[PDB]
């Protein structure tokens, strides 16, 4: 139901 | 499955470049582009791949920013305001589909803020 924890780009 | 995604280019539209135009690709949208939080916004949200079965079912308007760059090269857009309206779609689906404080809404509002200090300066029409 959802996307999860995201890291971020440069 | 996937829609097919929003289309980007129609050769039987009319062309025009304007200021505001030039304005949405070359600083609106390359500043969102560049950020650090930019790449979950770059391409159509795949939900085959990021398993997302209930997507396209409060999702009817699906919009990302690789889109938008495509229609902004290909003169897709008339007025300024069709290129704003799909910004704000790809942040209301955000906003409506993912929990409120989830790391993918709390990218979409740091990019909407940054939106928004750039379309302040936006050429009159």
């Amino acid at each position: 139901s959802g996307k999860g924890k995201k890291k971020r780009g440069y | 499955m996937n829609p097919p995604p929003p289309e980007t280019s129609n050769p039987n539209k009319p062309k025009r470049q304007t200021n505001q135009l030039q304005y949405l690709l070359r600083v609106v949208l390359k500043t969102l582009w560049k950020h650090q939080f930019a790449w979950p916004f770059q391409q159509p949200v795949d939900a085959v791949k990021l398993n997302l079965p209930d997507y396209y079912k409060i999702i009817k308007t699906p919009m990302d920013m690789g889109t938008i760059k495509k229609r902004l090269e290909n003169n897709y857009y008339w007025n300024a305001q069709e290129c704003i309206q799909d910004f704000n779609t790809m942040f209301t689906n955000c906003y409506i589909y993912n929990k409120p404080g989830d790391d993918i809404v709390l990218m979409a509002e740091a990019l909407e803020k940054l939106f928004l200090q750039k379309i302040n300066e936006l050429p009159t029409e």
